[PDB]
């Protein structure tokens, strides 16, 4: 139903016939950035719920597959599978974890 | 001495026309949709083309079947060999047999 | 988040 993702469609009547208004989702803009399959972050591989890394050059993000949403890397979107020396191409940086400053601050 | 069904065919009025698309052009458009889907995936076709690591498009069509993308990332080399091995057998079967 | 507790402990 369209090119494109698929979002919506109407129909309407015509003479020995139907004809249909098929409402999809087309990207637009695009742009270049360098990727990397998973994180070595503490002697561990952090691989991306959902999304994908990214980098603009000098710092490391992740975002969604079909939108430029670049949000920082937390281990509460990434996910931990075995250590970092058999994943091919997987680069170092470090990742953020929410629990440790509100612990630290209970202290 | 030995005529063939065709010049009989061709002399009673019975013509055979040839197609608009030359094989040449079906192989263009079939090299063109392998390139597109080998650097893009699906994304050509639903806009333009979008440039993704092979390993990594991978990973995310082993996401379409329920299964995570670290058992591509810790399984690369087999898949890859048995990738291979099932295009030789592909290559050896269309070589056998021909019906 | 207990094992962090404890650390905490
Ligand atoms: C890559 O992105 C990061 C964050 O989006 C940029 O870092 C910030 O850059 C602005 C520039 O105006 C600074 O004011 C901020 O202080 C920077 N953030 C931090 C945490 O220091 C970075 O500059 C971008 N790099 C490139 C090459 O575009
Ligand atoms: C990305 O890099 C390629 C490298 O040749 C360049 O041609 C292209 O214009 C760049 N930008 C986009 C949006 O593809
Ligand atoms: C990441 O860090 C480890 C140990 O700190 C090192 O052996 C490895 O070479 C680093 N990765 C890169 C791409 O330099």
């Amino acid at each position: 139903c369209g090119k494109g993702y698929h979002l919506m469609s109407f129909p309407q009547s015509a003479p020995h016939g139907v004809v249909f208004l098929h409402v999809t989702y087309v990207p637009a803009q695009e742009k270049n950035f360098t990727t990397a399959p998973a994180i070595c972050h503490d002697g561990k591989a952090h691989f991306p719920r959902e999304g994908v890394f990214v980098s603009n050059g000098t710092h490391w993000f992740v975002t969604q597959r079909n939108f430029y949403e670049p949000q920082i890397i937390t281990t509460d979107n990434t996910f931990v599978s075995g250590n970092c020396d058999v994943v091919i191409g997987i680069v170092n940086n470090t990742v953020y974890d929410p629990l440790q400053p509100e612990l630290d601050s209970f202290k | 001495a030995a005529r063939d069904l065709i010049c009989a065919q061709k002399f009673n009025g019975l013509t055979v026309l040839p197609p608009l698309l030359t094989d040449e052009m079906i192989a263009q458009y079939t090299s063109a949709l392998l390139a597109g889907t080998i650097t893009s995936g699906w994304t050509f076709g639903a806009g333009a083309a979008l440039q993704i690591p092979f390993a990594m498009q991978m990973a995310y069509r082993f996401n379409g079947i329920g299964v995570t993308q670290n058992v591509l990332y810790e399984n690369q080399k087999l898949i890859a060999n048995q990738f291979n091995s099932a295009i030789g057998k592909i290559q050896d079967s269309l070589s056998s047999t021909a019906s």
